[PDB]
């Protein structure tokens, strides 16, 4: 998932 | 008191900034970008948004009125980011490494 990269 | 304690909070703050925790913190650095593909629903979801720089922000605008507001308000960054993701989202295990580090100084601020 996207917002930890 | 009230003064000593948000100059401690500013340390704090400092700390939570630094490198020794940046591979952990950074997450929590800025705003997050509901704008990016993922986070379409984070608003809908976080009705009070909260991170480190408007954490910043807001002590040196002297708006928090004790330790208490601003731990409030790095208490919020963090439930924020435990309400949105799923438990066992690498940003989660994030968020506790510093929230380790936060409640650990805000509990041995002298009283």
């Amino acid at each position: 998932t996207f917002k930890s990269i | 008191a009230g003064s000593e304690q948000l100059k401690c909070c500013s340390g704090i703050l400092k700390e939570m900034f630094a490198k020794k925790h940046a591979a952990y913190a950074w997450p929590f650095y800025k705003p997050v970008d509901v704008e990016a593909l993922g986070l379409h629903d984070y608003c809908d979801i976080i009705k009070h948004p909260m991170d480190m720089s408007t954490i910043k922000s807001k002590l040196e605008a002297r708006e928090y009125r004790d330790a208490q507001e601003f731990g409030a308000d790095v208490r919020l960054m963090f439930s924020n980011c435990y309400k949105y993701n799923p438990p066992d989202h690498e940003v989660v295990a994030m968020a506790r490494k510093l929230q380790d580090v936060f409640e650990m100084r805000f509990a041995k601020m002298p009283d």
